[PDB]
């Protein structure tokens, strides 16, 4: 409710500013690769990111190996589109 | 005293942004051979207060969506200084760095809403390109954030200010710091990373509050000072001075270099940063498991 | 179908060691050192038979052992333990690197007199 | 300003879901789903919730509706709304408000269940000593245990990349 | 040569290759695993004492049990 | 030269300086010179709840040290 | 019974009907499918929170990344549809008859 | 010691809440006075409603919702 | 086809994602841990039909553990009786703060 | 469309189906259905006509809503008695929506509206791989969670599916829609005998996939879509026609030929249960869906249509394709009559 009070105060101040302002007077296919490419790398980011919360376990070799396989798989995908004229124009 | 905490947070943002505008105008003028503004007003503070009240005066989409874009940009600019650990942070959030990143993504939302709101023009197609060059850097910035907190246990950021006070984090990773700096250049959307309409003052306000947010977060992340307790004023003065110097350096780089080509921008990003980011991040994974120093999350 | 039986306040009228947790954290190693040998009776009782309303008299036992330890630290050495917890009190969440000098003085106290 | 705050946030969550499931123009639908995801993330953080709901918020309201607005903007314009959307929204509000009445001032309404009528501050854990904030270590699995799962997930992501580029004219 | 053709990529391959290989030789792998294993998160329960095992002291000050000392010995 | 701009830069820095100092003063005022007990976990929260329980005021800050034994 | 689950299931059913009945554009139906995805996410997440099923908490994040790449394939198909026609209509599909 | 105090306190709340139920339901049909819902007589962890019922807002919001949106 | 790679090649890739009583990373239970262990040991060497004939006691115990359906039913009956007799208006309550 | 990339995608089809087979966890089964969808989409649109675009769009929407309804059923299952085993479930509602999702998956008369559409405007290799693998996928699921299903669901699906495949099918002119309607009818058959003995279901799956492989291999041997080109392939090649004769009559399921054996054994272990009018009504429908088979065989091999020349010009040139394995699979698919106690292969 602390964040709710801050959100309320900032929203009401924003509405006061906007009411003071306004009450006192064809595409490319090559565009489409960027968004889905971004989103799939953001998905692999979502796979990578629980690592620093995890790094205190006993099975550390398994953690290190699957972390290597995750970054290496992201590298394989990036090198795939790199060699196969993906992010070109 | 919670609403008074809210007042002490969100009252000085207006004076901070307007004085940042006079500072960047004067420092651009001294990077050039231009004294001024110093005629009307002592050292030109009346000049930004007259800029604000004048741009409020000089005023003549789908009125719903036309309001929904800058209201989102301005409420993000307001609500995103909360977990900042100027010595005692406002809300001790358990995790705030991904909160920073998600609200940067909401800023990208507000930019896309205004881009649709610019009423069916080659202007809006250029605005979609601006959305593309804005969104093309939250991958790299998040992965660099993951590496630089990988030596820091968890997102809690007070444990970060514990880890920073021995030695600065610039020495464990200076090129990763420079790459994150370039990513902040690309995300703050000024020179050399350009470009592209009302209310101009409120959008102006939102972008500069975004830049101050990133500046304070940058000065937080990669440096610090010895924090003597029961006197926060020492760390507050020293952190404020170094945030001033970092923001001056950021405008100082905004001044003097030509812009990029769009395909040069994308080609540069992917095929120069992104394998280098991956190699630095797998090295940041493989390092503490081999040096027997993993950070103790509580 | 099955009703239960719950014990009365006949055994739940017991005074507690109602100090703050900051000074109790300041007395962590020492209270774990001399006392807290027969509280593992209560711990073993609870982790074997998972019943509260079973091992409560050993709860009285650990309560009076903590009361014994607190009277012993109150009467005997020393007074600047008060200084020690009011030193470590306002440090947000407590660490042990925070108030080290008075910790060393309290060490010298407890080593020289007990 | 009362106790049933999870219930009221669930009500506004269903309000937003109706507000875009009445089939508007799709960018207004994306606006409604952004508001719905915001209040749903508020729901899961109000169960606490301190880790996971804000964690995957970057992927859903950090990754999805941006790309939806992207592919909606570069597809067409839909410059004309219709009475059918307003009628469906009124019928959805009718169903919502009728469930509100027959739950709040009554006992239960059962599709095939028995919904006990009260705001659920209970059930809830009895302050048990986690000290590691169970969500944290929970999602911080997959690295001492999760061998197979990350392998097949990265396999599907790699195949998703090559599938997208092939269908969008590989190479 | 092969270097300045695509230089940042070759540099990335070099630093990534040493990041792969460097776990195969290190004087701190087993030290890392022992330091990580030697941190009690879960609470140690006691038990019914033993049938006279050559371990498990009564007071934990008594060094009869298997304990750590290299935490202080660098 | 820069002699004319550094007072304005200093005023902008004071506007950057002021919310941390004001917030820290309200922090130290809100607990009688003490800091807020920064509870992050369930264990810290139960510790803080027994702290506000044993103080009698239903307010954690008093902390009633060692004078409750006999 | 945790009364919030009733309205989240009602929200699921509303999102399901918004998936199935749709008149003008495929983007609306696919967005209702994304909202249904969000519904299943939130429902299973609150189950795992209030149940303290702490061991296999993989479900919400893995559900969302997989159905995310599903949605990415759907956007690829919609872009292909908008390319090989002028629009993205529910109509203009009577060819390849039944 | 915190474990022991917690167990004594929740048993005290259970004894007081059985006193509450012995006061209030003196006229209802059915209702054995101390029904556990289950079958096997083992100790079950309470659900915070048996610990804090009929409190009306204050202490339940402090003991449940305080950690969720405080600090 | 239920192939026996899981029981043949020995790699228990999914014999830990399944239910609890497996070793958590920090060893904690959930709300119904003993009920899980008892129900599973009731239905181990059982062909799933006399599980329904015989283990119904522990099955219903486990379900009322997992939902607290009749528990919240009884609690709401308590609340409705409290509401109607405080509408009646008797004994300004010393369950709270007093006696 | 590099052959390395297509071998990769075939490997993903295999991997998704095997994850559907072996995983005892529900999430991985959902992941397998998704990955098989994601792999089978670029198999289609091997060309770039809008026909394959619309076909893959329709199939994407159907498979997507099937996957989402399955995830719904799993989440409801853990709202009730919650365990991640593929076992006898504990909800009529969850098993109800789960069988409805599998009916979306493999096609039933409620859910068959996409099948002739998606099978018309695609190449035949894509139709082969989608029919074989997407009907092999739910059989493991039903084979493992049979003991907690209300039988009226699957029974109504089966009756209505076989009679829709009987009625729809007597009017069409495309071979792809003919094979699609036959797939509808036989999947109704192979789902109908679930809750009594899954041995018949799995063995009928074996026989039907062998039949469809032989049929689509024959239609790979001549790039034909209508009966007209089938008569032209009569006028250029005779042995293809006797193959069409024998294989189509085995799809008819006639007792000297091997296709009657999955019918007859189903009738046996369905009528050792003392319901009789339902199996004989289903067998009347199995009589009913033989007419289009028979008129197809008439227009191919037994009647002779006139033809246009340049097939004289074709006569100098061989039918020089390579087949995957046509003749071995054909004589396995047709001469398999005395191998009735090979039913015992399963347990
Ligand atoms: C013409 C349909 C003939 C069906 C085969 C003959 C037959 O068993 O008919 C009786 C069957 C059913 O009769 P029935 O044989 O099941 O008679 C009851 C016998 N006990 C109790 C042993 C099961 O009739 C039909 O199926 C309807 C025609």
């Amino acid at each position: 409710m602390n964040l709710m009070i801050t959100l309320l105060t900032n929203f009401t101040l924003a509405t006061l500013l906007v009411t003071i302002a306004f009450w006192l007077p064809p595409f490319s296919m090559k565009f489409f690769l960027v968004a889905i490419t971004f989103l799939l790398f953001d998905l692999e980011i979502a796979l990578l990111l629980p690592l620093p919360w995890a790094s205190q376990t006993t099975n550390l070799n398994t953690m290190l190996t699957m972390a290597l396989l995750l970054i290496f798989l992201l590298a394989v995908s990036l090198a795939y589109e790199w060699t196969q004229k993906g992010l070109e124009w | 005293m919670f609403m008074i905490n809210v007042l002490t947070l969100i009252i000085p943002i207006l004076l901070a942004v307007a004085f940042l505008t006079l500072v960047e105008r004067k420092v651009l003028g001294y990077m050039q051979f231009r004294k001024g503004p110093n005629v009307v007003g002592p050292y030109g503070l009346l000049q930004p207060i007259a800029d604000a009240i004048k741009l409020f005066i000089k005023e003549p989409s789908s009125i719903s969506m036309f309001i929904l874009a800058p209201i989102l940009a301005l409420t993000l600019a307001l609500t995103m200084w909360i977990p900042l650990p100027m010595p005692y942070p406002l809300i001790n959030m358990n995790l705030g760095v991904l909160f920073m990143l998600a609200m940067s993504s909401l800023a990208v939302y507000s930019i896309l809403w205004s881009g649709w709101a610019s009423n069916s023009k080659y202007a809006l197609i250029g605005a979609l390109r601006a959305v593309a060059q804005t969104i093309s850097y939250e991958v790299t910035l998040a992965i660099i954030l993951l590496s630089v907190l990988l030596m820091n246990g968890s997102f809690t950021l007070s444990t970060l200010i514990i880890t920073q006070e021995q030695v600065w984090l610039i020495f464990p990773a200076w090129p990763l710091a420079m790459m994150w700096f370039i990513s902040t250049l690309a995300e703050t959307n000024r020179a050399p990373f350009d470009l592209t309409a009302g209310p101009f003052a409120l959008f102006f306000m939102a972008e500069y509050a975004n830049i101050i947010m990133m500046n304070i977060f940058t000065t937080t992340l990669f440096l610090g000072a010895f924090h003597n307790p029961y006197m926060p004023e020492l760390y507050t003065i020293n952190f404020t001075i170094k945030s001033l110097l970092l923001s001056i350096t950021f405008l100082w780089i905004r001044a003097s270099y030509p812009r990029f080509r769009y395909d040069q921008l994308m080609h540069l990003l992917w095929k120069n940063f992104l394998p280098l980011t991956l190699a630095l991040c797998m090295w940041h994974v493989s390092l503490p498991i081999l040096l027997s120093s993993i950070p103790p999350q509580t | 179908p099955g009703i239960v039986e719950l014990p009365s306040l006949e055994d739940l009228k017991v005074q507690e060691v109602k100090v703050s947790s900051s000074v109790l954290k300041a007395a962590a190693h020492h209270y774990g050192a001399q006392c807290d040998k027969p509280n593992k009776e209560f711990m073993l009782c609870r982790w074997e038979e998972k019943d509260p309303r079973r091992c409560l008299e050993e709860g009285k036992l650990v309560n009076q052992c903590a009361l014994e330890f607190f009277r012993q630290i109150k009467r005997h050495c020393a007074e600047p333990f008060t200084e020690y917890w009011t030193c470590i009190d306002y440090s947000g969440l407590q660490l042990f690197r925070r108030c080290r000098k008075e910790q060393a003085q309290f060490d010298k106290c407890v080593l020289d007199k007990l | 300003m009362m106790t049933y705050i999870v219930f009221i946030l669930s009500i506004i969550f269903v309000m937003g879901f109706v507000g875009f499931s009445s089939k508007p123009s799709p960018i207004y639908g994306g606006l409604g789903l952004i508001v719905s995801g915001g209040v749903g993330c508020g729901i899961v953080l109000n169960f606490g919730g301190s880790f996971l709901g804000l964690m995957v918020f970057l992927i859903y309201l950090g990754g999805m509706m941006v790309v939806f607005g992207y592919t909606t903007a570069m597809a067409t314009e839909q410059y004309p709304s219709n009475k059918v959307v307003l009628g469906t929204f009124i019928t959805g509000l009718l169903m919502e408000f009728l469930m509100v009445y027959y739950v709040l001032k009554d006992k239960e309404v059962e599709i095939v269940f028995k919904f006990n009528g009260m705001g659920d501050w209970v059930i809830y854990d009895t302050g048990d000593s986690g000290f590691f904030s169970e969500e944290a270590m929970g999602i911080a699995a997959l690295y001492s245990y999760g061998t197979w799962l990350v392998i097949v997930t990265g396999w599907s992501l790699l195949i998703g990349v090559v599938v997208i580029m092939e269908i969008t004219r590989g190479n | 040569n092969v270097w300045a053709k695509e230089p940042v990529l070759v540099a990335s391959f070099a630093i990534a290759g040493l990041a792969v290989i460097l776990p195969t030789l290190s004087p701190y792998t087993k030290y890392s695993l022992m330091i990580n294993r030697a941190t009690p998160y879960n609470y140690p329960v006691p038990l019914r004492d033993d049938g006279n095992m050559p371990d498990v002291p009564s007071h934990p000050q008594d060094p009869q049990g298997p304990s750590l000392e290299w935490l202080k010995r660098l | 030269m820069w002699f004319e701009v550094l007072p304005g830069i200093a005023v902008m820095g004071v506007c950057l300086f002021i919310p941390g100092m004001a917030t820290a003063r309200i922090h130290r005022f809100s607990n009688g010179g003490r800091e807020k007990r920064v509870a992050h976990y369930s264990y810290q929260w139960y510790l803080m709840e027994r702290d506000r329980r044993v103080s009698g005021v239903n307010r954690y800050y008093v902390s009633k040290g060692l004078e409750n034994i006999d | 019974m945790s009364l919030v689950y009733m309205n989240i299931m009602m929200a699921f059913t509303v999102s399901l009907t918004g998936l199935l009945m749709y008149r003008s554009h495929l983007m609306s139906s696919l967005l209702c499918l994304e909202g249904m995805m969000l519904s299943l996410f939130i429902l299973a997440t609150l189950m795992i929170l209030n149940s303290h099923f702490t061991l296999a908490s993989m479900m919400p994040i893995i559900l969302l990344v997989f159905a995310a790449c599903e949605a990415a394939l759907g956007l690829s198909l919609l872009v292909m549809v908008s390319n090989t026609y002028g629009t993205d209509y529910v109509q203009n599909l009577n060819l390849l008859q039944c | 010691l915190l474990q022991a105090e917690k167990d004594r306190r929740v048993l005290q709340m259970l004894r007081e809440n059985l006193e509450e139920e012995a006061t209030i339901m003196k006229d209802v049909p059915g209702w054995k006075v101390g029904e556990s819902v289950f079958h096997t007589t083992r100790w079950v962890t309470p659900m915070m409603g048996e610990l804090y019922g009929l409190r009306t807002g204050e202490e339940i919001l402090s003991s449940t919702y305080g950690f969720i949106w405080y600090t | 086809p239920f192939f026996d790679v899981q029981k043949k090649l020995g790699v228990d890739l999914d014999h830990w994602m399944t239910i609890q009583s497996a070793e958590q990373p920090h060893r904690i239970p959930a709300r119904c841990h003993a009920f899980e262990k008892e129900w599973i040991e009731c239905a181990h060497g059982i062909g799933s039909i006399r599980a329904e004939k015989e283990c119904k006691i522990e099955f219903e115990d486990f379900r009322e553990c997992l939902l607290r359906q009749k528990t919240m039913k009884r609690l709401n009956a308590i609340k409705r009786q409290r509401d109607k007799l405080i509408k009646e208006g008797k004994y300004t309550p010393p369950p709270h703060h007093s006696g | 469309m590099n052959p390395i990339i297509l071998i990769i995608i075939l490997m993903t089809v295999m991997l998704g189906t095997i994850i559907v087979m072996i995983s005892t966890h529900w999430l991985l089964i959902w992941i397998g259905f998704e990955m098989n969808m994601l792999a089978i989409i670029p198999i289609m649109m091997k060309k770039h006509n809008p026909r394959a675009t619309e076909a893959s769009t329709k199939y994407f929407l159907t498979q997507s809503t099937a996957s989402m309804l399955l995830m719904m059923a799993i989440i409801i299952n853990l709202m009730f008695s919650g365990q991640w085993t593929v076992m006898k479930l504990f909800n009529p509602m969850a098993s109800m929506l789960m069988t409805m999702a599998l009916a979306m998956k493999l096609g039933m008369a409620p859910f068959h509206f996409w099948v002739p559409e998606v099978t018309q405007g695609i190449p035949l290799s894509s139709g082969l791989i989608l029919l074989t693998w997407q009907k092999l996928a739910p059989m493991s699921v039903l084979y493992q969670i049979l003991p907690s299903i209300n039988l009226d669901l699957i029974l109504t699906l089966s009756i209505l599916s076989i009679t829709i495949g009987g009625w729809g099918g007597l009017n069409q002119t495309q071979l792809r829609k003919i094979m699609a309607y036959s797939s509808i009818a036989h999947m109704g058959w192979m789902t109908a005998v679930l809750l009594y003995n899954p041995t018949m279901t799995l063995l009928n799956l074996i026989i039907y996939i062998i039949m469809t492989s032989t049929m689509f291999t024959l239609f790979m041997a001549n790039s034909t879509t209508t009966t007209l080109s089938l008569s032209h392939t009569w006028n250029k090649a005779p042995i293809m026609t006797i193959l069409v004769l024998i294989t189509l009559l085995s799809m008819g399921g006639l007792p000297p030929l091997s296709g009657f054996m999955p019918k007859w054994m189903i009738i046996q272990e369905m009528t050792k249960n003392d319901s009789i009018i339902l199996p004989t009504l289903m067998a009347i429908t199995a009589l009913l869906n033989l007419y289009f088979y028979m008129r197809l065989t008439y227009s191919t091999a037994l009647t002779m249509f006139p033809s246009t020349n340049n097939m004289k010009m074709k006569w100098q040139f061989p039918t020089t394709k390579r087949m995957t394995l046509l003749p071995t699979m054909t004589v396995l698919s047709t001469m398999l009559l005395p191998l009735t106690p090979i039913l015992s292969i399963l347990e």
